[PDB]
């Protein structure tokens, strides 16, 4: 919300009310310099032990 | 020496939570706070003017009677009774010898308490304990 | 003291190890990165038990690193020091400030203030040693030390012990 | 070269929790106490110990290490200081919030003016979200001008059930400048006096855990008492770097200028109240300290004067640096 | 005034003397807001009781602190290091303690011989403050009524024949105002 | 020396490192000076 | 008499001390001139105001002035309150002299350099035991 | 989820947070804290080492025993085994029970007291002759077991001491 | 693990999405550039991206895509079983 308008006013209200931000949105992740959960970031790529052994 | 630690002078008024304690080795009163700071590291000379007998923190206990002198007699009695312990049946009901034995046991305690013959009495007590 | 604990670690594998025997590499990485290591929360991790039955979870590819992070659950023997505990060890080093007692993978340092007044530093003897009428303390000697304090760092543990208490010192 | 290898685990941030610093926490976080309003010693060669540019707060020079972490400019994240204000000062951005809380609770015992015995309140207390719940409570409590030591019982209006109260009539609070002024209605003209910041701090500390939770605050992360500033954290030099044009002339950030002013006002107040200093003189000093702190955090206050540097341009506050199209966000 | 200020100010911070402000209306001159100084025994007794306890507590803590091992100090950076902290900074040679910031041998801290001095200081304090403790005990036995500007005025002894200050209390009628600490039981 | 410490919390074994833009670090410190506590945490308190 | 807190850039590979260092400002790197190894990266090159620590020393002060929206009541009181600062009084006398010396130099159509010299001279020679029974006019006139 | 904000002490049996009496294993089943004495730990560690050696292969006086452990340790352990070498050397030079039978008897002996795992392990690790020595070396024992039982236990423990 | 939907009740699309393909090729290509073992016979290729594309065509990429649902639950889909039709 602070990224749009009234940055300081919104942040002050967050401090007093002890708001909790889950960083599920793009704006939160952009500030924190981490992959957003969008497009190529909406999933996690794991290892396939069962397939990996059989490919040899 | 009424309601305060003789060493740190912590009276009940300024510290109601403080508690007193004594050590059997020299029967010198000392509050719990003093004990922790003086004896936590290890054994040391008693913090009294004229007392140089080493003592251990684990040996501390709480006084039962309000008289220091009476506490000495009971403490010596406890150790003495652990070895000098004979019942009437021990002498087949013969009270004449039992009474004399009781007097001798009490006599040993009396001599030890007042230090009449500390060297000789202690040796006899040590010798009897083995038997 | 030696404890048996169930610990977990996040191990990272370089992509070069993505092979059919990568599980063997994972087990290896645990051995040369866990065994012999020191942790302030669990103490010195000495040995790993049930090495053939280590639970391996699915690995996650890091976004930009390109490696895989695996959560490994294992059982290991850990030596953790605690203040107020009594341990036995052998003196390894001597100095004016005090001597170091070796206990397992940890070294306990005893300061002069924590030692009995009788002991005095004697640098004239080779090696330097603490000389007292009742006993003499030098390297390789047997000493019973009571741990007085411990500081636990993320990757290091140091403790201070004393021999002033009764039944301590030379055995 | 980059950052040197470290041993701490690398993890991504998954949650952000907002709150306010307690006076105890700010003192614990701080690594050095600031007491001198200067930046350089008399020799103008090294930073003064205990000054604004204390070496313990960090370093902004490539050639100087941080006395605390012993790391270079590219590795030290900065370490906070703290200034012990002579008197508590309101937070410029919370005065509106403070005013609402003052009207909601009694100014003598710290209890909510309206309890659960009122049907209207029961609806208000049922609101889940804190923001709308807070608005509901204010609309009802602000209109009550008595503590109501005795309240009618909910079973029937015949008998009165005793409730924790004091019977003191509450004042009509209005904001004048940076001070809170409360007026008491007599049983001719109403009584008027200035509500001291110390009085406000004392009352807010009396509010029970359940009392201010109903107002939306968090017992552990943000309490009404923490809005009033008793200890001011001092940002490290990186937040307020010292710029240079020809590198032979040293310039200070706008924040450092205000921080020096705050300390000078703080020390002046301490000396005044320590000896003599009649009541009006101290109040003038207190107002100066409040104005300096408020303008330091926000230089754009309606109806209040602006802090102007010797050049005459307005001082850039922290609020200004965050807002706008060119701000941090 | 410059001499009465510091005396009143210090005697007010410690709460040994209370202040009372009221509006006095002389009939044949411009009025003025008068300041009156008195003593509130229940508050003054509490202030002294806490301070007496606090002073003794600091010495007790210092006595306990001194009994702890000395520690170490660095001559250059003047940083205090405890025994536990120093053990993790000694050189590889295991001969001397090396500072972290300076990498220079440490120097033993002082206060080793003060163990007796701190105990002596504590002994003097209790003996010297003995009259206060005895007085408090008697004070505790009885109950003291809180004093107020009006109540204290009952025992007044006028200082001067013609004092410009009107030693009278005239509370405003129907005054709902309540000031911090201006009300008594 | 591979040592970490958080004065006030008295911990040395519960330290994490995060990668954030320097602007983000500056923002949080600026909020700290304004009496606002931006608390960065790794483990989520509540589920989605 | 204080902590070193000094950083010296030396090339570990070359080990030559003192080293030859070239600051590639355009590339923002500090590189050893012999081997080319980069020793430091991300090198750094209105929010603040400049001050001269030769004529004013260490004195950070900010004036109070009207804003886009303000009431005369608050502005007047703060200036009145700000004036009664015991600590700032000592340095006000020096600033007051700097004001008077400027007026005299300005009325003399003298160059800015002359004004700078005279201003510094007064501060250096001010607050001295010898200059205790001399009129301020003599001090200012002599300084010019 | 409040988070935000007892010092460890062996005497008070306050081992901290990660060494509580109730422990949770990798399988989720609750279990009691497992504390091993010097002799038991030596066998447990040595038991794992031989098992690891067997897996790789398929796919006595104090002096001679010490050499066997040292050679065994290096063969069955990887690099950076400095800590392990010190542990094995220390364990062999401070162990009082050699074979499984002796330790098995020791375990079957001390478990009758029902004491805490920490203190019971200490009793089997420290050589103490009198009940007073046990009480002071391990302060946790105070007001936990009568001297009559402790005195008998110490006598029996010293009876089954090899060499 | 209540958040791991059983393989028999997976309700997500059985077709690889454009975003899934982009990351799989990029992630696998990044690994190959770090001397990762190649499971496909190469008839001459130097660009890691091209090698990754060849592996995807022949279904020789040992990766599993974890699709996250809005409630925190997830489904594991192997790259081999995912149909690449886009
Ligand atoms: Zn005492
Ligand atoms: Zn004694
Ligand atoms: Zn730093
Ligand atoms: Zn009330
Ligand atoms: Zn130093
Ligand atoms: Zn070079």
């Amino acid at each position: 919300r602070c990224s749009f308008e009234e940055t300081v006013e919104i942040l002050f209200e967050a401090g007093a009310s002890a708001e909790l931000d889950d960083c599920r949105g793009v704006s939160e992740n952009v500030i924190l310099g981490q992959m957003a959960p969008i497009g190529t970031g909406a999933f996690d790529v794991m290892i396939d032990e069962e397939s990996l052994v059989k490919y040899m | 020496n009424k309601d305060m630690c003789p060493i740190c002078k912590t009276d009940r008024y300024l510290s109601p939570d403080v508690k007193f304690l004594v050590n059997p080795e020299c029967y010198h009163r000392i509050c719990e706070s003093c004990v922790d700071r003086i004896f936590s590291l290890g054994p040391a000379q008693c913090p009294y003017k004229g007392c140089d007998k080493i003592l251990r923190k684990n040996k501390f206990k709480t006084q039962i009677f309000d008289d220091v002198e009476v506490e000495k007699e009971v403490d010596i009695r406890k150790r003495v009774f652990n070895v000098f312990n004979k019942t009437i049946d021990d002498f087949n009901g013969d009270l004449v010898e039992y009474n004399k034995y009781l007097e001798e046991v009490e006599d040993i305690i009396y001599k030890l308490d007042h230090g009449i013959d500390v060297a000789k009495t202690e040796e006899k007590l040590r010798t009897y304990e083995e038997l | 003291m030696f404890f048996i604990k169930d610990l977990s670690l996040n191990i990272t594998l370089h992509p070069s190890f993505f092979g059919p025997r990568m599980k063997q590499y994972l087990k290896t990485k645990l051995l040369e990165e866990v065994e012999g290591s020191c942790t302030g929360k669990f103490g010195y991790i000495l040995c790993v038990l049930d090495y053939d039955n280590i639970d391996i979870q699915r690995g996650r590819i890091l976004p930009t690193d390109g490696s895989a992070e695996f959560n490994v659950k294992y059982r290991a023997v850990v030596f953790k020091p605690f203040k107020g505990e009594v341990v036995d060890g052998t003196v390894v080093s001597c100095s004016q400030h005090g001597f170091e007692v070796q206990v397992g993978p940890m070294k306990v340092f005893v300061t002069k203030h924590l030692m009995p007044q009788d002991l005095t530093f004697n640098a004239g003897s080779n090696p330097p040693s603490y000389q007292s009428s009742e006993d003499v303390i030098t390297i390789k000697s047997r000493i019973r030390v009571k741990i007085e304090g411990c500081i636990s760092q993320v990757s290091s543990i140091h403790a201070i012990g004393s021999i002033k208490e009764d039944y301590l010192g030379a055995i | 070269v980059g950052q040197q290898y470290s041993s701490a685990p690398l993890r991504t941030v998954k949650e952000v929790q907002f709150g306010l610093f307690s006076p105890e926490e700010v003192r614990a976080i701080s690594v050095a106490k600031i007491r001198f309003p200067e930046t350089m010693d008399e020799t103008q060669t090294r930073a003064k110990i205990g000054g604004l540019n204390d070496p313990r707060l960090g370093s902004i020079d490539r050639n100087l290490k941080c006395q605390t972490c012993q790391e270079g400019m590219n590795e030290c994240p900065g370490h906070f200081g703290h200034i012990d204000l002579a008197k508590p000062v309101f937070h410029v951005g919370f005065i509106a919030k403070i005013k609402k809380v003052c009207e909601c609770v009694c100014m003598h015992c710290g209890k909510l003016l309206l309890d659960e015995h009122n049907e209207l309140m029961r609806q208000a207390l049922a609101i889940k979200d804190s923001k709308k719940r807070f608005a509901a409570i204010w609309t009802l409590c602000k209109t009550k001008m008595v503590c109501e030591t005795d309240v009618p019982s909910e079973d029937d209006p015949t008998q009165l059930v005793s409730r924790g109260g004091c019977g003191n009539t509450q004042p009509t609070i209005r904001k004048d400048g940076l001070k809170l002024v409360g007026s008491w209605k007599k049983d001719d003209e109403p009584e008027l006096r200035v509500l001291s910041t110390e009085e406000i701090l004392n009352i807010f500390k009396h509010i029970s855990v359940k009392d201010f939770t109903s107002l939306g605050f968090n017992e552990v992360f943000s309490r009404p008492e923490w809005m009033i500033l008793t200890c001011l954290p001092v940002p490290p030099p990186p937040v307020r770097p010292s710029i240079s044009f020809n590198e032979s002339q040293r310039g200070e950030d706008d924040l450092t200028f205000k921080l020096a002013d705050i300390l000078k006002a703080n020390i002046s107040l301490e000396t005044l109240e320590h000896n003599g200093a009649p009541h009006h003189a101290i109040e003038e000093a207190e107002s100066l300290l409040q104005f300096h702190v408020a303008t330091y955090m926000d230089n754009d206050i309606a109806g209040q004067p602006q802090a102007l540097q010797k050049s005459g341009r307005p001082v850039k506050s922290i609020r200004a640096r965050l807002k706008g199209k060119e701000g941090r966000i | 005034k410059t001499e009465l200020g510091p005396l009143i100010a210090r005697l007010r911070s410690d709460r040994l003397i209370s202040i009372h402000k009221q509006r006095e209306y002389p009939p044949n001159s411009k009025s003025v807001e008068r300041v009156y100084y008195y003593v509130k025994y229940p508050h003054a007794i509490d202030a002294i009781k806490w301070k007496v306890h606090q002073v003794v507590q600091r010495l007790k803590d210092d006595l306990d602190k001194n009994s702890e091992p000395n520690g170490y100090m660095c001559p250059i950076c003047l940083t205090k290091y405890t025994q536990l902290e120093a053990v993790q900074l000694l050189n590889f040679d295991r001969t001397e303690f090396l500072c972290s910031l300076c990498d220079e041998p440490l120097v033993e801290d002082d206060s080793g011989k003060k163990n007796k001095e701190k105990q002596d200081k504590l002994n003097r304090l209790m003996d010297q403050i003995q009259p206060i403790i005895d007085s408090l005990k008697k004070i505790d036995d009885s109950r003291i009524e809180e004093n107020t500007f009006e109540i204290a005025l009952a025992r007044l002894i006028p200082p001067q024949n013609q004092s410009h200050a009107a030693y009278t209390y005239n509370p405003k009628k129907g005054s709902t105002m309540f000031r911090p600490g201006d009300s008594a039981p | 020396h591979n040592q970490f410490e958080c004065k006030g919390c008295d911990n040395k074994i519960d330290i994490y490192q995060i990668h954030i833009p320097y602007a983000a670090k500056l923002l949080f410190q600026e909020l700290m000076a304004m009496n606002i506590t931006p608390r960065l945490y790794t483990d989520r308190s509540r589920d989605f | 008499r204080g902590p070193n807190l000094n950083i010296v850039l030396t090339c570990p590979e070359c080990k030559v001390y003192p080293p030859k260092i070239v600051e590639r400002f355009s590339e923002g790197d500090v590189v050893c001139a012999l081997c080319g190894l980069v020793l430091s990266d991300k090198l750094v090159d209105r929010v603040g105001e400049a001050s001269n620590p030769l004529l004013d020393g260490n004195n950070l002060s900010t004036r109070i002035g009207k804003g886009e929206t303000t009431d005369m009541r608050f502005t007047k009181e703060l200036n009145k309150a700000q004036g009664k600062n015991v600590m700032d009084k000592k340095d006000n006398e020096v600033q007051a002299a700097f004001a008077k010396i400027t007026m005299l130099c300005d009325a003399a159509e003298l160059p800015k350099i002359v004004k700078d010299c005279a201003k510094e001279a007064y501060k250096l020679c001010h607050d001295e035991k010898t200059l205790k029974g001399k009129s301020m006019e003599s001090i200012m006139a002599a300084s010019i | 989820r409040r988070r935000l904000k007892e010092e460890e002490n062996a005497a008070t049996l306050q081992l901290g947070q990660e060494f509580q009496l109730k422990q949770i294993n990798h399988q989720g089943e609750e279990e009691e804290l497992i504390a091993l004495n010097l002799s038991e730990a030596r066998l447990v560690i040595k038991e794992a080492l031989v098992e690891r050696r067997r897996a790789f292969k398929r796919s006595e006086t104090r002096e001679k025993e010490l050499e066997s452990i040292d050679v065994l340790l290096e063969q069955t352990t990887g690099g950076n085994n400095k800590d392990l070498k010190n542990t094995m050397q220390y364990l062999t030079n401070f162990s009082r029970f050699r074979d499984q039978e002796t330790v098995g008897a020791v375990i079957q002996l001390l478990k009758s007291t029902g004491l805490h795992p920490f203190e019971v392990a200490q009793l089997g690790s420290l050589a103490c002759d009198t009940a007073d020595e046990a009480k002071t070396l391990i302060p946790s024992l105070n007001n936990k077991i009568s001297d009559d039982e402790l005195e008998r236990i110490l006598k029996e423990l010293s009876n089954l001491e090899t060499l | 693990k209540e958040k791991a939907i059983p393989k028999d009740q997976r309700a997500t699309t059985p077709y690889m999405t454009k975003y899934e393909r982009a990351r799989i090729l990029g992630t696998r290509a990044l690994q190959i550039s770090m001397n990762a073992p190649v499971f496909v016979d190469l008839e001459g290729e130097t660009d890691p991206l091209r090698i990754a594309m060849k592996e995807l065509a022949e279904k020789k990429i040992p990766l599993v895509i974890r699709r996250y649902l809005p409630d925190g639950s997830f489904e594991d889909w192997s790259v081999e079983e995912l149909i690449v039709d886009l």
